[PDB]
């Protein structure tokens, strides 16, 4: 793992400013040794462009011993709403996966990865046919294509 | 878990060109952005609404912003019947800009209408559309003497087929060492450049652009390549770029809202780097004399992170917009969300 | 106690499904612990 | 890893792993097992 | 002595709540359908 990652600047060269990531992101200092240190406390020194600002990005990397077993970790998110398609475990459909004869019945509906308590009408078609959810100004479900 | 290049350029040496940014930077014809006429507006991710106001929170273009205009030239031909001989270009391939929160593009603006050629101010034409292309990536170098050229990964946006594909490819930048080229001796820029004798009047190659791109860098591993089919029209646009946690997402009004102008999504591809910089690629038009034809300039306004209030008409499309921070009248209708 | 994180509330393991969930109408504590040498508490054969 | 319009299985997910710590914001292990999302977003890594 | 006014106030209710602090604002804008009613129903009271 990275352990100093900061520029340089200054004409004796001797101003350091930490670089820090910001969340969900990558760091500058991740090309220096993309698959991993070769020995603890390794420096790297790199020159960058007026471009990008200019001066040495220095760089210091850890390295620490393999264990017997690989350990991983792993970060998950959830997104809502970013599309008219769902992530789905892998299950059979269900008997109740039509609505066309319980129209006038309070149900609990799961369409498509929006979830809600309702009851269903036939209407006339408004809103954008593309987008398969129509929504009121306060963010509740009004029509379903 | 790479898509092969297979057909790599074997041309020698990269095509000769004259840059020539004054005649272009001359021409100015500017489109502020009003948003009483719904300009560069994303439509809002996966929910819809119908006959309603409402304040969004999203990535909108500032009002009254003037943005950067862009224009493709022909190319130098000698003779009146004579093959196109060398490219006449700006030195838009030299620059590098910020792709802070993402840009919007207006396409297509001066479509219809008369216009002077910029390699021949004497002949007045008809205008056509000219779709832009880009390069976004994420860090940077120099040949020896500044120009600039993307390092490891570079997304890549081109279109072909005369206007009826677009190419997006993700993937590694290895500057040719051919004579003139990048990697070569005199390098003035690079660019993309196709003949219309080859593709336009006759089956149209989906390639060519891509080719004219292959003589100036080499794709290494290169992980991705999209493809997408484009009904010609010469109906004016818009495009836009994002990027967040999910990818680079692409908008364009051609899907779902080709007459009103709404940008709605149609990709989200895994670009997770992070871009920070981006460039227009040069694209002259080569053809004869008598041929030559003005293209349309087009027009790249930067997004912010603002709040609008959006109209939305039965049909569920966006027909007024108010910038709810451009002046005091403004905030007051935001204010009461009306 | 190398599966204590499918013991917990809110777990997505088969032990919560198949073999013990907890109820929280009560005050409760879970504790996991471990049977010293010398203590008189017979181990299975393994794990189930 | 962005996850968009597919299905996972469950049962194999359960065996490749073996997990030590949960820690969750918002949400819980058994409604990312239970729920249908609009997407999924899985950064991973070697981590001792 | 008979009253016939009380002094008429206002308040911004995006300065109140959150001192200017662009962290407090955007966890405001979830928000803001709470503050038109408390601008919109001081006008009415000020107008009256
Ligand atoms: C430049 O010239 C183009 C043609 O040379 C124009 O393209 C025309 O735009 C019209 C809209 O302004 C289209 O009308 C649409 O026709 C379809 C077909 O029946 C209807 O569904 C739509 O409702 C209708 N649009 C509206 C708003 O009612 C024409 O079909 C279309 N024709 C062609 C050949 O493309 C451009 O509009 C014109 N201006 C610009 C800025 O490009
Ligand atoms: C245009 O170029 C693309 C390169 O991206 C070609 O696609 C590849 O073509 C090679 C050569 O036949 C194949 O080996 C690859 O398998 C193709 N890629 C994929 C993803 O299938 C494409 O064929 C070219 N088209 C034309 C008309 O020349
Ligand atoms: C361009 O890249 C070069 C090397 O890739 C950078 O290095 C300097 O290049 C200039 C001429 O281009 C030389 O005069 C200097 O001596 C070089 N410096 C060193 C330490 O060798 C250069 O900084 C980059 N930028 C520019 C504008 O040239
Ligand atoms: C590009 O051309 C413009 C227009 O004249 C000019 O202002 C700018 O300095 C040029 N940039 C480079 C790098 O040549
Ligand atoms: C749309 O909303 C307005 C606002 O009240 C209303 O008067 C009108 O009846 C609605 N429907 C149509 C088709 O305009
Ligand atoms: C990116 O390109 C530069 C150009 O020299 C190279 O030094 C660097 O190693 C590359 N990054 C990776 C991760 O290979
Ligand atoms: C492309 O991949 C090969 C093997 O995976 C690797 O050796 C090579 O370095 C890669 N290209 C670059 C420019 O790193
Ligand atoms: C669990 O995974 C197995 C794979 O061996 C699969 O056959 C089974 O269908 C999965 N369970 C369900 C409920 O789908």
């Amino acid at each position: 793992y990275i352990s100093k990652c900061s520029r340089l600047t200054g004409d004796y060269q001797h101003i350091e400013t930490p670089l820090y990531i910001n969340p969900g992101e990558y760091s500058i200092c991740r090309d220096f040794a993309p698959l991993g240190f070769s020995e603890d406390g390794q420096v790297f020194k790199r020159t960058l462009t007026q471009f990008e600002g200019g001066g040495l990005l220095i760089g210091v990397g850890t390295r620490v011993p393999m264990t017997a077993n690989l350990e991983m970790g792993f970060v998950i998110s959830v997104q809502y709403g970013a599309g008219t398609d769902s992530v789905c475990p892998m299950l059979d459909l269900g008997e109740s996966s039509t609505i066309t004869n319980r129209l006038g019945k309070c149900v609990d509906y799961s369409l498509y990865g929006v979830t809600g308590r309702g009851v269903f009408q036939n209407c006339t078609a408004v809103g954008v046919k593309q987008q398969r959810f129509v929504y009121d100004s306060f963010d509740n479900l009004v029509g379903y294509y | 878990q790479f898509v092969d290049m297979s057909p790599a350029s074997n041309n020698s040496e990269c095509l000769d060109s004259q840059v020539d940014a004054a005649a272009f930077s001359k021409l100015m014809r500017p489109y502020p952005i009003d948003p009483a006429k719904v300009d560069g507006i994303i439509y809002p991710l996966g929910r819809t609404y119908s006959n309603i106001t409402l304040a969004y929170t999203g990535l909108f273009p500032l009002q009254g912003d003037l943005g950067t205009q862009y224009l493709y030239s022909a190319s130098h031909a000698v003779g009146n019947d004579g093959d196109p001989t060398k490219a006449y270009i700006s030195n838009y391939s030299l620059l590098v800009n910020d792709f802070d929160n993402g840009f919007v593009v207006r396409v297509g603006a001066a479509a219809n209408s008369t216009g002077t050629i910029v390699i021949s101010p004497s002949v007045q034409t008809k205008i056509k559309k000219a779709y832009p292309a880009f390069i976004l990536g994420s860090s940077l170098t120099n040949t020896s003497a500044g120009q600039p050229l993307y390092a490891n990964y570079s997304l890549t946006i081109i279109p072909d087929g005369c206007g009826t594909v677009l190419h997006a490819f993700y993937c590694i930048l290895k500057p040719r060492t051919g004579n003139r080229c990048p990697g070569g001796s005199g390098y003035n820029a690079y660019f993309i450049y196709e003949t219309i004798h080859n593709d336009c009047n006759s089956a149209i190659n989906k390639n060519a652009s891509l080719n004219s791109f292959k003589s100036f860098f080499d794709l290494v591993n290169c992980t991705f390549f999209n493809s997408w089919d484009i009904t010609a029209d010469e109906v004016k646009e818009w495009f836009g770029i994002t990027q967040d946690t999910q990818g680079v997402h692409l908008y364009s009004s051609r899907k779902g809202d080709l007459y009103g102008g709404n940008m709605f999504r149609f990709a989200t591809l895994p670009v997770y780097e992070g871009i920070k910089y981006y460039t227009v690629i040069p694209r002259s038009f080569r053809s004869k004399a008598n041929r030559r034809e003005a293209w349309a300039a087009f027009y790249v306004y930067k997004l912010h992170q603002l709040t609008y209030l959006l109209d939305f008409s039965v049909d569920g499309y966006i027909r007024r917009t108010i910038d709810c921070g451009h002046d005091d009248l403004s905030q007051l209708h935001c204010s009461y969300t009306s | 106690l190398s599966m204590k994180s499918y013991i917990r509330p809110g777990s997505a393991g088969n032990i919560p499904l198949y073999n013990y969930k907890q109820s929280f109408a009560h005050p409760t504590c879970r504790v996991l612990a471990s049977v010293p040498p010398n203590v008189t508490i017979t181990k299975p054969e393994a794990y189930g | 890893l962005v996850f968009s319009n597919c299905n996972y299985n469950l049962t194999k997910l359960l065996s490749l792993f073996a997990v030590d710590e949960f820690s969750c914001n918002g949400i819980s292990p058994d409604a990312i097992a239970r729920g249908c999302y609009s997407t999924l977003t899985v950064d991973y890594f070697a981590y001792p | 002595y008979i009253e016939t006014s009380i002094q008429k106030v206002t308040v911004d209710c995006k300065q109140y709540v959150c001192n200017g602090f662009t962290r407090c604002e955007k966890l405001l804008v979830e928000y803001g359908q709470f503050c038109s009613k408390i601008n919109q129903a001081l006008h009415g009271a000020n107008l009256r």
